[PDB]
């Protein structure tokens, strides 16, 4: 019975530690999300047409 | 000056618009400029053997046509260096790319053009002098062990118009200017020679001098010579790589070219780590081994086509040093991996195979490779004498000496060092079979042995008779149970064991067996044979008397002699020199004679 | 990066076995990956194994059953199978195609590495000089494992080679008297074998440091020859970019060879022995040689490519060509297993090429090399005596022969027999060696110099 309670609350710490990591991850990416969107969108909008390097004549 | 890639099937690339290309010309395939060599011509399309991985090569990629064939740069800066299968230095790649992987399409000079070499001319040439192919017009001091002779390339000749005074020159400068008929040639220290062409010699001479091997067996019973060719077709675990390393470390050769063609990558690292720590005294001074060795790495997980270039680069390097008056003993630790490359390419080529899938011309390639060995009189007015020996491993599948590569090799090489997997399992190293091995240079060296030793030859003969007699008995003893054996035969059987356990095997990873000077091998053999003759006499003179000296009587009476004889290996030639070893063996002979006098 | 849109084709020329041949392809690239959709929506992938002009030959991984000729839609990725790799792949379970099967997300790559890899520059490769303590006397003593060594276990169907590998995963340490990241390629095996290892890794409490790649007996046979490369590619990332020591175990390599043989037959390549491709050695080297330490970096990869020997034939091409590439083998057999000996490791036909550097002063104990060599001599002779006595009878033997039978009997039960959870040190193994060697008088211990016997033999 002691072991089951420990496993229970050990699981609670696991769940609590997981929530901390998930919220910290969200907090971090919120500071870069806008910068990444600008960089990624520019690469999509910049078409850069090209002819295959091996095209002859 | 370009073609275009038409198709790729792996190591073989097909290209079009190459009507003027010749066979065995170099090409640069792809935008990374991968190195390859033309094998076939079909109309205006060429079949290219590519020595670098073709992954990522596209149809339509340019192919640069290079008029020069596969060739190696020969000059100062080779010794101490490690090259890949096509003569690109690995120490220069790692120092320039900062990577741990070898990039594809690397175009790096074989010999550095930054080093300022110390050059001294021969001091015998003048403007107007007539110089011919092979002549030496100066020497470069690469290091304290090998003096690098600067030769006029073969197929070149003329009058001297300028010779660089002694001083510091690099490989991009002009050392010699010569003219023939209006046409003038400017030469540096580096010459180029196609690896598939045999460098010309004045005369091929008979081999009449031992190639010293740091082994008891593989020397006492099956000698190799300077300029000879041998094969070691050992199965996996037989220790043929260790034999090759032992020969490289401790031999009487001047230059070793070690070719790792399909070898495990750890083996080339092993050499680079260990060799710098070895010593070989020159004139009272201790020097490292690497200054007189060079090695080529084309490991098993590298491009398979490069295995052919590696073998030919290796032997071409060996010939170059041969021409300078040095004795070279190169060894390619595979052979089968080269023939394997030929099979894989032949398959991609859709050629008709011969025995066991190998190309019909397998024998042609091996014959022309091995025949480049030999003691020669060199081309060149200075009258040099050199040699190239070839000690080539073979990897027969299953240890069955029946594959086309082992079979063809045995028809070419003159010394056969067969290894037995069942001896290696018993850690009976080196795992030499000693029943199927042979050396065809025994008669050639008989003169040498008589000049320096004399006693060696009759000892060699008696040792072979004892080992062969034991085998003849073992066949029947297995069935009889040692019941019908005469006392004279039991002596043979136990002396043969003495020879097998103490003489034929040695632990190459010990301070005492890592090198076995010849005087020690023949010294301790003399004692073992002397015991045989005295023990056999002891019973032969008493069998008809009123008390027969059976093995059990001599065994108990002389047990200390049998232990002393077995201890003869533990002599440490580096700590205890020749004088102590010879005196020690002399004492064992006296101890035996005194014990026999008390016995008989 | 590749910014140009990829092209999609409906130009399949024909299908022949596992190979789908396309025509009208623009500048085909060799060894590029093609994604194809079947008329029913099924998605499959393959690799271009040949290009010629406008044609390309695609080998389909999942298979060619159901591939159409008119409705098949193929697109060319424009590169080689470069795979996503990240540090947090440890603790994940993937299939043989590199996709997760643990209900987690796809790999969020830190980079994309070429599955084919690159050869390590032999000049920067550093020769291994550290020993791993496996805890198994049959190995630590007479066939030591170095860190960076390639040591397969040669086994046979029905033998406990899976238990030995599992044991090694938990009790593999150092002799420096350490947490290895394990990458386990489970290919060509049944569910119970994969579940056995998966459960053991969790039972050991080490699952957060274990990356699994599964390709079961009921999975496609073509994926079975990239699974090892997926495992090794991850190992290379971990070892050579993140300086993590990695242990890579490839399950029965014979399923790799058999999958390769099927491909070789399909492509009509030149056979060597037993129908295997003449380039089998080169292909194996591509797998095996992705191991060892690299100078200047603190990582390593150690391999244990266990393989099953068909019909216990040690000369079969699979163990044969492996034996030529790897630094020796452990080798288990049926003669030990049939007597309930565990682990059933037979030292006689075994070796460790890096063992000589691994033992001795500064590594373990100075007598290590001497004890090993003499044990080999005494064990092999005892086997020779049994071969003799089987015919001539016990009465035909002398005291010199009975001692080797006493050694042989005591050796197998004291030295080899241990149990799944018996973890011995390398020093204890040598001590046992001496206890067995002291069966013989000094004069018979002919592989050991008196400079060693005089110190160790008296005890
Ligand atoms: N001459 C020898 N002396 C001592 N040990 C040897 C000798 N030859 C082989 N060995 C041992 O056996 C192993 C097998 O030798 P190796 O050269 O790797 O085999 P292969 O025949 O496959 O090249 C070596 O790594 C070493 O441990
Ligand atoms: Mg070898």
């Amino acid at each position: 019975q002691a072991a089951m309670g420990s496993q229970g609350n050990l699981s609670a710490e696991v769940e609590q530690a997981t929530r901390r990591q998930v919220q910290g991850m969200q907090s971090s990416q919120q500071r870069n999300r806008e910068r990444v969107l600008t960089q990624l969108l520019g690469m999509v909008c910049d078409v850069r047409p090209q002819v295959h390097p091996n095209y002859r004549i | 000056t370009f073609g275009y890639v038409h198709g790729v099937s792996g190591p073989v690339v097909t290209a079009c618009d190459m009507a003027g290309a010749a066979m065995y010309e170099l090409v640069r395939v792809g935008h990374s400029e991968l190195v390859g060599e033309i094998i076939r011509l079909e109309g205006d399309m060429a079949t290219i053997q590519v020595y670098e991985e073709t992954s990522g090569v596209s149809v339509g990629d340019p192919v640069l046509r290079t008029g020069k064939p596969l060739s190696v740069e020969l000059g100062p800066g080779i010794m101490g260096a490690i090259f890949d299968g096509i003569q690109r230095p690995l120490s220069d790649i790692s120092s320039q790319t900062q990577s741990i992987y070898i990039p594809r399409g690397v175009n790096v000079s074989a010999l550095s053009r930054d080093i300022k070499w110390e050059f001294i001319p021969s001091k015998n040439l003048r403007v107007g002098s007539h110089i011919t192919g092979g002549d030496i017009y100066g020497i470069v001091n690469e290091n304290s062990l090998i003096k690098h002779k600067i030769m006029l390339p073969p197929r070149s000749r003329g009058s001297v118009t300028y010779i660089a005074p002694p001083g510091n020159y690099d490989a991009s400068d002009v050392v010699l200017e010569l003219e023939f008929e209006g046409v003038k040639e400017k030469l540096s220290m580096v010459q180029v020679w196609p690896v598939r062409q045999v460098r010309p010699v004045t005369e091929k001479l008979p081999a009449n001098h031992p190639l010293l091997t740091g082994q008891r067996v593989l020397d006492a019973l099956f000698p190799c010579v300077q300029g000879g060719t041998t094969a070691i077709p050992g199965a996996f675990g037989c220790g043929k790589t260790v034999i090759s390393q032992s020969l490289s470390k401790y031999s009487n050769s001047d230059v070793i070219i070690y070719v790792g063609c399909g070898e495990r990558g750890n083996e080339m690292s092993e050499v680079l780590r260990d060799f710098p720590e070895l010593t070989m005294e020159v004139d009272g001074k201790v020097e490292s081994i690497m200054k007189r060795t060079a090695l080529v790495a084309n490991t098993s997980n590298m491009p398979v086509a490069a295995r052919e270039a590696s073998i030919y680069t290796g032997i071409t390097l060996s010939e170059y040093f041969r021409d300078m008056g040095y004795h070279v003993s190169m060894m390619a630790d595979s052979t089968s991996r080269w023939a394997e490359a030929l099979r894989e390419i032949s398959g991609r080529l859709a050629e008709m195979p011969a025995d066991s899938g190998y190309p019909a011309y397998l024998g042609a390639r091996l014959a022309s490779f091995y025949e480049r060995a030999g003691r020669v009189k060199c081309l060149g007015n200075p009258e040099r004498e050199g040699s190239v020996s070839i000690v080539g491993a073979v990897s027969p599948p299953g240890g069955d000496f029946s594959d086309p590569v082992t079979s063809a090799t045995l028809g070419i090489v003159q010394v056969f060092w067969g290894l037995d997997k069942k001896l290696a399992q018993r850690k009976h190293f080196p795992s030499v079979n000693w029943l199927i091995s042979y050396s065809k240079y025994m008669r050639a060296l008989d003169e040498y042995y008589d000049k320096h030793f004399t006693e060696f030859v009759p000892l060699r003969t008696k040792a072979k008779e004892i080992l062969q007699e034991e085998e003849d008995l073992a066949e029947i003893v297995q069935l009889v149970g040692k019941a019908s054996l005469a006392e004279t035969d039991k002596i043979t059987l136990e002396v043969a064991k003495l020879i097998k356990d103490d003489f034929l095997q040695q632990n190459g990873y010990t301070p005492y067996d890592r090198f076995c000077p010849f005087y020690k091998t023949v010294g301790m053999l003399s004692n073992m044979i002397s015991f045989y003759d005295m023990a056999r006499r002891a019973v032969e003179t008493t069998a008809q008397s009123d008390n027969k000296i059976t093995w059990s009587i001599i065994r108990e009476h002389m047990g200390e002699i049998l232990y002393k004889l077995s201890s003869m290996k533990f002599k440490d030639p580096v700590k205890d020199g020749e004088a102590k070893i010879k005196a020690d063996y002399a004492q064992l002979l006296e101890d035996m004679q005194n014990a026999f006098r008390s016995l008989e | 990066y590749l910014s140009q849109p990829r092209l999609t084709y409906k130009t399949v020329s024909g299908v022949n076995g596992p190979l789908v041949i396309l025509d009208h392809v623009k500048f085909p690239r060799y060894a590029e990956i093609v994604h194809l959709t079947l008329p029913d929506g099924t998605k499959r992938s393959g690799q271009v194994l040949e290009v010629s002009g406008s044609k390309a030959v695609v080998q389909v991984f999942e298979g060619t059953s159901g591939i159409d000729a008119k409705k098949t839609s193929c697109e060319f990725t424009g590169d080689i199978l470069r795979t996503p790799v990240s540090e947090d792949m440890l603790g994940r379970v993937f299939n043989g195609s590199g996709k997760p099967i643990d209900r987690g997300p796809v790999v969020l790559a830190e980079d994309f590495l070429d599955i084919m890899g690159q050869p390590i520059n032999p000049q920067c490769r550093i020769y291994p000089e550290e020993m791993i303590q496996t805890g198994i006397s049959a190995i630590d003593g007479m066939n030591s494992i170095a860190r960076g060594q390639k040591i397969p276990i040669f086994s046979a169907a029905g033998l406990p080679h899976n238990e030995i590998a599992a044991q090694i995963c938990r009790q593999a340490g150092l002799v420096k008297k350490e947490n290895f990241a394990i990458v386990f390629a489970a290919m060509g095996v049944n569910m119970e074998t994969a579940r056995f290892f998966k459960s053991d890794f969790e039972e050991n409490g080490s699952m957060d440091n274990v990356c699994l790649f599964l390709n079961l007996a009921n999975d496609p046979t073509i994926e079975r020859i990239i699974t090892p490369r997926l495992a090794l590619t991850t190992a290379e990332f971990l070892a050579y970019q993140c300086e993590k020591h990695v242990l890579v175990i490839l399950t029965d390599m014979s399923s790799y060879a058999e999958a390769l043989r099927e491909v070789s037959a399909a492509r009509e390549e030149v056979p060597g022995r037993r129908g295997f491709p003449g380039y089998m050695y080169t292909d194996l080297a591509t797998i095996y040689e992705r191991a060892g330490r690299v100078e200047g970096r603190n990582g390593s990869i150690t391999q244990i490519p266990i393989l099953t020997m068909p019909n216990d034939d040690i000369t079969h091409p699979i163990p044969d060509l492996t034996g030529y590439i790897t630094e020796g083998q452990i080798y288990v057999d049926r003669q030990l297993h049939n007597r309930q000996i565990y682990p059933p490791i037979n030292v006689l036909p075994s070796l460790s090429r890096l063992m000589k550097s691994a033992i001795g002063e500064g590594m373990t104990r100075k007598d290590h090399a001497d004890v090993s060599n003499q044990l080999y001599a005494c064990y092999a002779i005892g086997k020779d005596v049994q071969a003799m006595k089987a015919v001539v009878g016990e009465e035909a033997l002398t005291s010199d022969d009975l001692l080797y039978l006493e050694f042989l009997q005591k050796f197998e039960k004291n030295f080899i027999t241990q149990g799944p959870y018996e973890n011995r040190t390398v020093y204890e193994t040598l001590d046992i060696g001496w206890q067995l060697l002291r069966i013989f008088p000094k004069e018979m211990l002919k592989r050991i110099p008196q400079s060693t016997l005089s110190e160790f033999y008296p005890r």
